[PDB]
Parts: structure tokens; C-alpha cells; sequence
């Protein structure tokens, strides 16, 4: 089954992912093919799939940006019904907005169908211009039509899957506790996560002993991460990813605060210096308390 | 230690 | 001995406290006495004492606002010599801001004699008008005299102190864990917290699911003490008291976050529920896991 | 339960 997260909807046959136009919030909003820059945050292309509870394989898909749905233009089965943004709510009973998703016959992409009509997403003629139409259309489960086959790149973690990236580093120390804070995070590029931190004040910032030293840089960091993830959705039931750590030096007569991030495969942490931006595989410390 |  | 830490220094005799004028931190600044207002913080009237190592009962005394020290001019040993405000450092070797410091006759007020001179801080003519003169005097460690004793009102605690205070709780879970950050904070009057919580655009910030939630508000409120302090202060070597606690209700079902302050006899801890800007005694919740 |  496809999980709980955040993807990003990448068509098989062209380059071309799922777009809320101009990320607007109106009701009727086109959703159309667009082109995409990978390891970036494609801003009007991520989309939240919430499971409903007792219907097999079934979701809403809210768009992070506008907090809109994808919505089959009055849940008609005709052929180029419009496929729109609307106003819903993540565990709706209005079929327009609710999608079976399951794996293709090529059995790494999926085909999207509509619960009402149980007709399929479709990008029209293979169209790979930047505002084809993307439409309910005829189709079957297990057809090879590529104009119906939607890769779900995975763009968020659950919390079990940051806990273990955090347990297969090696710089974790014997006593180390780990305490989560939410579900499911969206991972940062590093380009974002930098600009987040380009953009705090944090570069600005001295070192003081006590007053301002690495836990004040490591929890405002967390908090700008914090504050931009709000600002800068309007979708809920996520969170950025973004950790404070507290370590100790081989000697033991030292100790930090740093913050960590995710690598591109999701598998792996990485050390986040907020004193001066760099990013390091082994900060010198090993971990004994994280929060994210 | 303390953290600094 | 007096302790490490921050003190709001009141003469004996009149209600007058050792201010910093105008909080300059010009060299030569004068020191005078002025009247203050318990319950708020007295913004050019706190003094950081510091001890000097192999020097017993010794001090710096840095003004925590202009980071400057009190200073006997020129060292002299005359009667009526200045003390101001002037640049140096922690462990400074400069006789004319070093401070021995011990208890007076009457066992609770302190005297404060100059390392150098052996002369004494004197309230002249025991004046209790703003801006009266704060001279080196002769003395002696044993007399009565009101004008050379001072009253140490001590307004932080040390880590020691704060672990004290969260463990004679009695909303605390059996699995609790602390994690302290820094060494000797300044304990605020619920006045200013509030203030803080007020100036940090919390009071606006709606509740989302995961992406601004308990946890968000509570670190949002650390960061904006954290900040505040660094913006507010010149002085190094000491943090503003604000915790972030994990909490679990009886039942075992349902956790948060939350923000944590200390009473003003610095023995208890309260509660700061930062999505309404409340104090509590009881927020609902036993803490599992502080920060502070 | 989930910090929330
Ligand atoms: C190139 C073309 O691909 C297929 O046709 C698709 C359409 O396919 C879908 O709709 C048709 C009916 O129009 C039929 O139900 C099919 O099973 C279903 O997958 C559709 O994707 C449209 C819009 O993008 O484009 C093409 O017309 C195939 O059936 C055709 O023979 C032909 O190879
Ligand atoms: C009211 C007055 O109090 C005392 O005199 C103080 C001064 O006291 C200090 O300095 C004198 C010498 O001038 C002497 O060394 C004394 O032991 C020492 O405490 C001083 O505090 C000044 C400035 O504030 O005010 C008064 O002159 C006392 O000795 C006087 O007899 C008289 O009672
Ligand atoms: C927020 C906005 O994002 C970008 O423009 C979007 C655009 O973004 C995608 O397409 C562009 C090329 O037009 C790039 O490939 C991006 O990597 C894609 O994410 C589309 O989403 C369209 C249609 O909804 O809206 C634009 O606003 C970017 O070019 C803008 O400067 C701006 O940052
Ligand atoms: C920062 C400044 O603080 C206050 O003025 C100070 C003044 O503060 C003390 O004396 C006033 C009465 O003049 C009150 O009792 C305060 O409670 C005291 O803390 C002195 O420190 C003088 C001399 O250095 O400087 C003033 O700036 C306050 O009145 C101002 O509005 C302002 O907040
Ligand atoms: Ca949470
Ligand atoms: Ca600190
Ligand atoms: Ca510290
Ligand atoms: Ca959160
Ligand atoms: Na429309
Ligand atoms: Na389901
Ligand atoms: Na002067
Ligand atoms: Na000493």
C-alpha cells in the first residue's frame, strides 16, 4: 500500500509532475502537468496523502501548499472531466476528493483512480508542456498507458523512520535518548535548509558564554525551521524535519549542541552546524539527547 | 561537561 | 562566602540599590544610589559576581546590562574616591575592580571592600536621593555603620538550584530526564516572561495539527527568552531561566509540551502554557523529559 | 500518545 506522507506525483511517459496552477486556494483551480527541478522544494507539487479508515487503498490528496484537495469536477465517469483543487477536509465522505492508489502493472508506479466515478488521472495525449490538462479518463487497473502511471516520489518521513536514521549513525553515544515531537516531516534539500538559516539571523549571530552559546543557535534554528514550516503551508498533519542534538567528545569533558537533517534517500542523518551553516557527517560529538 |  | 551569580545590591540604611547611571558603559561612568522596584527587572541595577580563583571571597562585579565593572578610580585609598563603571574582564588582575565580600556584623548585609585600597563601598552621608554619590571610604569589616553595608538580593539560581526546584515537584513522572544547557541563569518576574511572550508573536500563532502545535509554541517561547536575553545584556557568563518540558496525563494517553519558570524564592517551579500565555501550578500533565 |  502507499503510506501516509508527502509526494511529489511524477508522470512515467515525460518529465512532468502534478501542479496545483499557481498554487491558488480558489475552488476549480486546473491541476495540470508542469516540468520540475529535482532537490528542490517544488512548491505547488507536493501533496499529502491522508489514508480513510475501512476503505482499502484510499486517500485524500491535499496539496501542501494551498491545503486545497484534488477533486474530480462534479465526480463525473466522462472522459476529460476536470481534475481541480477544492476545499475539503483530509477524512471527507465526498467521493469527488477520494482516490484508490495503487501500484501499476510495472509495479514501481501507480495509477490513480477516482472511488466515485473509477475513472483514472489522467495527463491528456502525454502532453509534456507546462499546463497540460490533467483529467479523469476511462482506463483499466492493469493496462500499460503511461498516461495513467504516476510515480510517488517520497518526499516526508515518518517518525520510525527517523528514529532509524538516527540508531545506524555512528556517532550516537551509549547513553543517548532520543524524544519525537511529531509523525510525519517533510525533508529539507539542504538548498532550503540553508536558506532557512540564511534567512534567521543566525549568520549574523556571536558566540557568548552562557547567553548566547551552541544550545541558544541549535533551538533557534529549530524554531526558524519551525516557523517557516507554518508559514509557508497552509496543509496540516506534517512537520519539517529539523532535530536538536546534545553531545559529549571521546574524552568526555566537552560537550554541544548542533542540529541534524536528513540525507536525499531518507536513510541517514547529517550534522547541521548552526554556529556557521556547514554540514558535517561527524561533528566531533556523539549524541546523548536529541528532540525532532 | 557542560554544553558550549 | 557569597556565590557566583547575579545580585540587586539594596543598602542597609535606605532603600537605595547600586546602579550603573543611565546604564552608560562609557569608562568612568558614575555608580550611584537610586531607588527601584521590586518584582520588575531594575534594568542599570544588576551585578554579576564573579569569583576570582586563589583569592578568597573576591569578586568582579559586572553590570549585567553595560558589561562594564565597578571600579574605584585610580585605586586611591582616600575617603570620597569614585566608583564607577569601567571596561575590563571576569578575572581581571586590575586591583581597582577587584572585591572582597563578606558578611557585615549584623550576619545578613555584606560589606564590600576594594582589594587594592581596603577601603569599603559607601552610601555617602547614607543619602537616599537618586543619583547620590557611592564612594571608597574607610571602614572596618566588624562596625555598624549603615552606609557601608549591602544587602546581596540574589536573582539567579544556579543549574543546581533549577534541578532542585523541578525535582520537589509534585507533577513530575516516574521516567523523567533533564537535560541542562548552561550554568547560572537570571530568574524573571512573571511580568517580564509575559512581556517576552507578548513582544514574540506567540499570542497570535493559531494551534495546527503537527506544524505548529504544543511543541512549536513551547520552542518558539525558549527561543524568545534565548534572544531576548543576548539582545538585552552586554555581560557574558550567565542564561535567562525559560524550560520546555514533554508532558503525559494520568491516563497515559495524551502528551504536550510547555514551558517552565521559578517562583520568586527560586523554589518551586511554574508552569507557562504558551499557546494562551497562563500560569499554572498544575497544567494536566506529568513532565517526562525538561530542557532548560 | 504524541506530543501535541
Ligand atoms: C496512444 C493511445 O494510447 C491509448 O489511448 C489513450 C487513452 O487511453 C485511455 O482511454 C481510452 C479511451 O479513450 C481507453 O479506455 C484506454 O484503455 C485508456 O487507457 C487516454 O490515455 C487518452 C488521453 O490521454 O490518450 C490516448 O487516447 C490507447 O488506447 C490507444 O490505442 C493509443 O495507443
Ligand atoms: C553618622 C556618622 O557615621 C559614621 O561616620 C560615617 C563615615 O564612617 C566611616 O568613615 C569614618 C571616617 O570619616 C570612619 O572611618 C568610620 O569608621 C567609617 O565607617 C562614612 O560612612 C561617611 C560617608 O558616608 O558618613 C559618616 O561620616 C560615624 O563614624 C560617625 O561618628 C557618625 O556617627
Ligand atoms: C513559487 C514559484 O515556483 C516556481 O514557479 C512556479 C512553477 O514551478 C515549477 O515550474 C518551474 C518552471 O516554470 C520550475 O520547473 C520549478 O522547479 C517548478 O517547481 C509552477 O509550479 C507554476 C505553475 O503552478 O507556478 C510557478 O509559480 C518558480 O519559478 C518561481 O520563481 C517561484 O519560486
Ligand atoms: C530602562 C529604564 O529603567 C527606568 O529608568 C532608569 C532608572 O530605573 C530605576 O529608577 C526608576 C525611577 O527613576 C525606578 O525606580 C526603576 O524601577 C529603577 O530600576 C535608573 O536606573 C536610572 C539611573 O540609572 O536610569 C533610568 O533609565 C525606567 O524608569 C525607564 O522608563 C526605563 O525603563
Ligand atoms: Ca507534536
Ligand atoms: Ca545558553
Ligand atoms: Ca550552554
Ligand atoms: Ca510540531
Ligand atoms: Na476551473
Ligand atoms: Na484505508
Ligand atoms: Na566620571
Ligand atoms: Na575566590
Amino acid at each position: 500500500s502507499l503510506r501516509r506522507g508527502i509526494y511529489h506525483i511524477e508522470n512515467a511517459g515525460v518529465p512532468s509532475a502534478i501542479d496545483l496552477k499557481d498554487g491558488s486556494s480558489s475552488d476549480g483551480t486546473p491541476i495540470v502537468g508542469w516540468q520540475f527541478t529535482p532537490d528542490t522544494i517544488n512548491w505547488h507539487q507536493l501533496w499529502l496523502a491522508e489514508p480513510i479508515p475501512n476503505v482499502a487503498d484510499t486517500f485524500t490528496l491535499c496539496n501542501l501548499f494551498s491545503g486545497t484537495y484534488m477533486d474530480l469536477y462534479n465526480g463525473s465517469s466522462e472522459a476529460g472531466t476536470a481534475v481541480n483543487g477544492w476545499q475539503g477536509t483530509a477524512f471527507t465522505t465526498n467521493p469527488h476528493q477520494l482516490w484508490t492508489i495503487k501500484k501499476s502493472s510495472d509495479g514501481t508506479s501507480y495509477k490513480i483512480q477516482n472511488y466515485g466515478s473509477k475513472t483514472f488521472v489522467d495527463l491528456v495525449n502525454g502532453d509534456s508542456s507546462d499546463g497540460a490538462k490533467i483529467a479523469g479518463w476511462t482506463g483499466t487497473w492493469d493496462e500499460g498507458n503511461p498516461h495513467q502511471k504516476w510515480y510517488f516520489n517520497r518526499m516526508s518521513v515518518s517518525s520510525a523512520e527517523a528514529q532509524a536514521a538516527i540508531a545506524r549513525n555512528p556517532h550516537i553515544h551509549g547513553t543517548y535518548r532520543g524524544y519525537i515531537l511529531d509523525g510525519e516531516y517533510l525533508v529539507l534539500p539542504n538548498a532550503t535548509f540553508t536558506q532557512i538559516w540564511k534567512d534567521s539571523g543566525l549568520p549574523g549571530s556571536k558566540w557568548r558564554e552562557q547567553i548566547y552559546d551552541a544550545d541558544d543557535f541549535a533551538i533557534a534554528m529549530k524554531a526558524a525551521v519551525g516557523k517557516w514550516g507554518a508559514d509557508s503551508w497552509k496543509a496540516n498533519g506534517f512537520a519539517i524535519f529539523c532535530g536538536v542534538m546534545l553531545g559529549v567528545n571521546k574524552a568526555g569533558d566537552a560537550a554541544a549542541a548542533y542540529n541534524f537533517t536528513l540525507t536525499k534517500d531518507h536513510a541517514d542523518i547529517v550534522f547541521f552546524e548552526p554556529q556557521n551553516g556547514g554540514y558535517l557527517n561527524d561533528i566531533g560529538y556523539d549524541s546523548y539527547m536529541a528532540f525532532y | 561537561p557542560v554544553v558550549r
